[PDB]
């Protein structure tokens, strides 16, 4: 019965007055999930599904990890092999 | 879009729906800075 969520807002929601990085250490939580999600679906439908993504999103750098040109490709390909069974 | 019904086996549809969640997840941060310490 203790289930309750409080979802309120405020008129004061300023921008992040903090610095920025330029290619930080380790993969971000966002990309981490994106790679896993993709690796899970490709392992569920096969290489054909993967290759289709490599065509439609070829010019989207966020899908460039599907190509071996990205270091993320290693993490990704090794993940597919673990998601397949 | 929406939840009316499905048109058949469309993995691309579900993939874009899963993608929406991740995008929105990081788009709107909650009312508290709940980040992992190390």
């Amino acid at each position: 019965g203790a289930q309750v969520i409080q979802e309120t807002i405020v008129p004061k929601e300023p921008p992040p007055e903090f610095e920025f990085i330029a290619d930080p250490p380790s993969i971000s939580a966002f990309d981490l999930d994106v790679v896993k999600l993709t690796a899970q679906f490709v392992a569920r439908n096969g290489r054909q599904f993967l290759t289709q993504l490599m065509q439609k999103e070829q010019r989207n750098y966020q899908f460039d990890f599907l190509r071996p040109q990205h270091s993320l490709f290693n993490y990704f390909t090794k993940l597919v092999e673990q998601y397949t069974k | 879009g929406e939840l009316n019904a499905i048109s058949g086996p469309n993995e691309f549809a579900e993939f874009y729906n899963r993608l929406k969640q991740i995008k929105e997840f990081h788009r709107k941060h909650p009312n508290e800075i709940c980040v992992p310490m190390s």
